[PDB]
């Protein structure tokens, strides 16, 4: 009983204290934040059209002019999906696991 | 504090406008977020937030 | 520390400063968003 | 409707400002074989 | 930068001798002109 009353006491004062011991949880909660801040900073991205923002398109070009332009935004922004969903896929693999 | 289709200066999007507390110094006209979305602006005619 | 639990975003926080502080109302914004877990941190402790 | 241009060589320069500029005048002249542009399309830039 | 040329600016008091103090601090514009010309050299003015 005093041995175990001690080492329940321990566990306390270890998690109390330590910066590192629930770390294994933290990395799960960093890399979901870290990937969502990485797919909202690819909307930033040109791609190679002449902006990065669909309405400065929209609000400069005809019609015509704008769809090459817009194509490239889509190409893009959808390729930067199947990235984010591919890595949480594979990821979840390993929550699964 | 309506939805509307904004233009300001060319700057074309749709929102809910709504008064700022947003501190901007006189030489600045738009302000963004992370994701490099305008969520502030100067307006033109008269110059609050 | 939680980058949310998405809980209740109801604007009243959401439309004002911390939409410039947080991160999670760009995401928002952008059309990303965060779901909450069936069973709620009351309920895994009652699991416990 | 200046008088006599500048040569090619020595291209002349003026800075536009503080004004309204409606290029439809320019756009809705017949005068013009040529009105090509090259980040903006001639119709929007009324709008703008 | 470009065809402009433009200047930023701070005040601050400070207790020094003769050094440039440790610390922190950011320039805000102040003016911008157009004047587009070819420099390589300056010289500062001062009074009696
Ligand atoms: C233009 O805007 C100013 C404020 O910046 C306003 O005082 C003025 O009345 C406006 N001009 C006219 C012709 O009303
Ligand atoms: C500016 O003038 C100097 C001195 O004649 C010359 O060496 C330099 O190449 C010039 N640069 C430009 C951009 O005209």
């Amino acid at each position: 009983a005093n041995q175990f009353n001690s080492a329940i006491g321990k566990i306390q004062d270890s998690l109390s204290s330590t910066a590192s011991a629930l770390g294994k949880l933290q990395n799960v909660v960093n890399q979901n934040a870290q990937a969502l801040n990485t797919l909202v900073k690819q909307l930033s991205s040109n791609f190679g059209a002449i902006s990065s923002v669909l309405n400065d398109i929209l609000s400069r070009l005809d019609k015509v002019e704008a769809e090459v332009q817009i194509d490239r935004l889509i190409t893009g922004r959808l390729q930067s999906l199947q990235t984010y969903v591919t890595q949480q896929l594979i990821r979840a693999a390993e929550i699964r696991a | 504090n309506k939805c509307v289709n904004f233009n300001f200066n060319g700057l074309t999007g749709t929102g809910v406008l709504t008064e700022s507390n947003k501190k901007f110094l006189p030489f600045q006209q738009f302000g963004r977020d992370i994701a490099d979305t305008t969520d502030a602006v100067r307006d033109p005619q008269t110059l609050e937030i | 520390t939680l980058a949310d639990a998405g809980f209740i975003k109801q604007y009243g926080d959401c439309l004002g400063d911390i939409a410039a502080r947080d991160l999670i109302c760009a995401q928002k914004f952008n059309g990303l968003t965060v779901l909450p877990p069936l069973l709620t941190d009351e309920m895994i402790a009652q699991y416990t | 409707n200046a008088t006599r241009f500048a040569s090619v060589y020595a291209w002349n320069r003026k800075r536009i400002s503080n004004c309204v500029a409606d290029y439809s005048v320019l756009y809705n002249s017949a005068s013009f074989s040529t009105f090509k542009c090259y980040g903006v399309s001639p119709t929007k830039l009324n709008d703008l | 930068i470009d065809g402009y040329f433009k200047i930023y600016s701070k005040h601050t008091p400070i207790n020094l001798v003769r050094d440039l103090p440790q610390g922190f601090s950011a320039l805000e514009p102040l003016v911008d002109l157009p004047i587009g010309i070819n420099i390589t050299r300056f010289q500062t003015l001062l009074a009696l």
